[PDB]
RNA sequence: AUUAGGGUUCGAUUCCGGAGAGGGAGCCUGAGAAAUAGCUACCACUUCUACGGAGGGCAGCAGGCGCGCAAAUUGCCCAAUGUCAAAACAAAACGAUGAGGCAGCGAAAAGAAAUAGAGUUGUCUUGUCAUUUCAAUGGGGGAUAUUUAAACCCAUCCAAUAUCGAGUAACAAUUGGAGGACAAGUCUGGUGCCAGCACCCGCGGUAAUUCCAGCUCCAAAAGCGUAUAUUAA
């Protein structure tokens, strides 16, 4: 055992160009043999960024991370949208919000559904 | 509700409860290959009975028989791939011939005390379930893990272990914890 | 008459049990059964002579 | 079918006989359906006649089949 | 003897069906006096209230007086005598009190010296009656 | 399910089919209903009221009350699977959905799998006993984090400059048994045909292989008894 800095490796896998979704789909593996816990996947995506040289990081999507058993390796999805825009016009809401651009959580769906049962009775502007 | 998620048992209690017999050679069993509980017998037992029985409803079929042909040929390349039998026996006979012994002997825990990385059966237990064997750099936990004999050559200390290549262990790091406070 | 209902066991002196070291459990103790068993007319409980 | 009755008017009943195989026995039993048929003028069936009848739409509560010919 | 025709299935069925009754256990099971006449109504246990206790002199050879209890069915009101299972333990069981009743183990068949004792207490006042004898648990108020 | 074979038995219950929406009837609309979170009437039950009057249908999901031997949360979400629909997603601009999914509870059942491992010296080759020394690992505490709709589990880690932890490892395994069937005591106290055990044969009336206990031993083991059905026997 030498101690040495820990350092990742990106490999991608089943690669494919959708370009009904302005994306690029593949499976995203990372080897981190002594890396103290799991992979962020701002780092990942980081490194994902330089490998495709995509010009922005924050065109790449990222979920689904499994730890492999046993330690070394981390199997996830990737997605890498042609722009920006293309990003936040396709992804879908909830992964918008882990990388930050997301949109306010709704209000709590039983005031919604109260507020609802509430009109029924009502006609007109009272509604 | 709902769920379709099949599971099925592997394992049969003996039909005579208290036979001295079979007690005693099952605690011979348990003793020599460090068994935790007459579970893992009946279970090598069930597995034994279903190659079995599959191997006397094909010798029953013509040598010719397809079904024969095909499932004669996955059985022997089972039995040959997990080291149940030797290369030297090919015929669907030699499958009625295995003993329980014959598939104990495959178990990870018996591979890793015959290869020398234990000293004894139970040392090797408490390796595998501690995370210091690796079988083709996979760690592998399960003591009733099924060598196959293509892995049985990468059988080896993990990376990760004390004893591989991995940071020392619990007694070390707080020792040297210790130490530091001290 | 239902008056002796428990009689003897409430004539039994109590005696509590003796403390004593605890067993292994799990795969250990079929390790030292093995080993008081073989590796060592069978009679498994023989006990001192009485009358 | 063989003709069982031709008490009624332009209509008889034919049965079928056939053997029912009971598994767990290993045997047969005798069994019949009897059917109410339309039978033609043109033909004129006794009783113990074999007769060939064929499927049609519902011509009464019961009637389902027609003969369509005669064996004596 | 019997008969052996290859179209002879129809007498060989009604031959079985017939000498099935002589079955008491498929006659019992497949008739419904047997259903009515016991007390579970076909249930594994049942739940009572204790009436009285009751001392059953055991049959001979033997010679005990075992310790019972006359209960009363929630579920159809009915008396039956229970058999209290331990050394001491009528003293647990009160009038009044709520008792869970099972089978003795012969399926409705009177067991042991008891005469026509069926049924044992296993819980009085929602606890175990033999957590109750190893001091487990105690009696509720 | 059980099963050499033949059979025996279960099938309210996820899929298909049918039927019902307290009990009956009748009907409108509509392509399709004899619809019931549609209407009409009667019967039973029942709710509000200002007494003139007006309502109700959980065998949907949660929840109650009863009934019973007997069966969970008045939870989160539409992220997935679908359905409907004027509807792709986005942009002031987020369709509904107790279908469904996810968590809570849950020893029905099923799978894997801890409760220690290597020696040291001495004592009574192996094997016991004492002590005595090394490592190792989880249970658990946490995290740059991972997962997830969000959480929670599971996985990863205890530095990558830099990260908590077993010795009585008190982090302490139980459930039944020890005459026979049936594996395991001609042990020691107590009781004395009593108390009690005992599926059956039987044990107990002063020296109990069977009760109540203690010790020791046996069987299965995170499981083990009991009752009732059922299959084999
Ligand atoms: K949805
Ligand atoms: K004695
Ligand atoms: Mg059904
Ligand atoms: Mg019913
Ligand atoms: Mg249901
Ligand atoms: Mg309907
Ligand atoms: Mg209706
Ligand atoms: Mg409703
Ligand atoms: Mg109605
Ligand atoms: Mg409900
Ligand atoms: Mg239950
Ligand atoms: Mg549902
Ligand atoms: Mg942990
Ligand atoms: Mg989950
Ligand atoms: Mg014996
Ligand atoms: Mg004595
Ligand atoms: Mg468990």
């Amino acid at each position: 055992f030498q101690k040495k800095k820990a350092e990742v490796c990106i490999r991608t896998s089943q690669f494919k160009v959708n370009k009904l979704l302005n994306r690029k789909q593949f499976i995203v593996e990372v080897n981190h043999p002594h890396w103290c816990g799991t992979v962020p996947t701002q780092l990942i995506r980081k490194k994902l960024a330089t490998l495709y040289k995509v010009p922005d990081a924050s065109q790449v999507s990222l979920f689904g991370f499994k730890t492999k058993f046993g330690g070394g390796k981390t199997t996830g999805f990737g997605l890498i949208y042609d722009d920006l825009a293309s990003l936040k016009r396709f992804e879908p809401n909830y992964r918008k919000t882990r990388m930050g651009f997301g949109k306010a959580r709704l209000p709590a769906r039983k005031s919604v559904k109260e507020r609802r049962n509430r009109n029924k009775k009502l006609r007109g502007k009272a509604k | 509700m709902r769920n379709y998620n099949n599971f099925n048992r592997v394992w049969k209690a003996p039909r005579r409860p208290f036979e001295k017999e079979r007690l005693d050679r099952e605690m011979k069993l348990c003793g020599q290959y460090g068994l935790r509980c007459k579970r893992e017998i009946w279970r090598v037992n069930m597995t034994l009975s279903k190659m079995r029985r599959t191997a006397r409803l094909l010798l029953t079929l013509p040598e010719n028989h397809p079904r024969r042909l095909l499932e004669g040929s996955a059985i022997m390349r089972r039995c040959h791939e997990y080291g149940f039998l030797d290369e030297e026996k090919d015929k669907l006979d030699y499958v009625l011939s295995l003993t329980v012994p014959d598939i104990l002997e495959r178990r990870l825990q018996t591979i890793v005390f015959k290869a020398g990385l234990a000293k004894s059966v139970h040392h090797a237990r408490v390796l595998i379930q501690q995370r210091h064997i690796a079988v083709a750099k996979q760690i592998v936990t399960i003591p009733s893990f099924i060598v196959r004999v293509s892995s049985e050559r990468h059988i080896a200390f993990a990376d990760a272990s004390p004893f591989g290549n991995g940071r020392t262990g619990r007694v070390k790091r707080v020792r040297a914890k210790a130490a530091k406070r001290h | 008459s239902l008056a002796r209902a428990g009689k003897v066991k409430n004539q039994t002196p109590k005696v509590a049990k003796q403390e004593k070291p605890k067993q292994p459990r799990g795969r250990a103790l079929k390790r030292l059964k093995y080993t008081r068993r073989f590796l060592s007319k069978v009679h498994m409980n023989k006990q001192p002579p009485g009358k | 079918g063989v003709v069982h009755s031709t008490k009624m008017h332009r209509t008889i009943i034919i049965r079928r006989n056939y053997l029912h195989f009971i598994k767990k026995y290993q045997r047969y039993q005798k069994r019949h359906k009897s059917l109410a048929v339309h039978c033609s003028p043109a033909f004129d069936p006794k009783q113990g006649d074999e007769v060939v009848i064929g499927q049609c739409r519902p011509l009464s509560k019961t009637i389902r089949y027609n003969v369509l010919e005669v064996v004596s | 003897t019997k008969t052996n025709g290859q179209n002879a299935a129809r007498k060989l069925v009604r031959l079985r069906c017939r000498n099935r009754w002589a079955d008491k256990g498929w006659k019992r099971a497949h008739t419904f006096s047997a259903r009515k006449a016991n007390p579970f109504g076909g249930s594994s246990h049942a739940k009572g209230i204790v009436l009285e206790k009751i001392g059953v002199g055991a049959k001979q050879p033997n010679s005990a007086i075992r310790k019972c209890v006359r209960v009363q069915l929630i579920k159809n009101d009915k008396k039956i005598i229970a058999f209290v299972p331990n050394d001491g333990c009528l003293h647990f069981i009160e009038e009044n009190d709520e008792v869970l009743v099972s089978g003795f183990g012969r399926s409705g068949h009177a067991v042991g010296d008891i005469p026509g004792v069926r049924f044992k207490i296993v819980k009085v006042s929602n606890v175990g009656l033999y957590a109750l004898y190893r001091q487990k648990k105690e009696k509720p108020r």
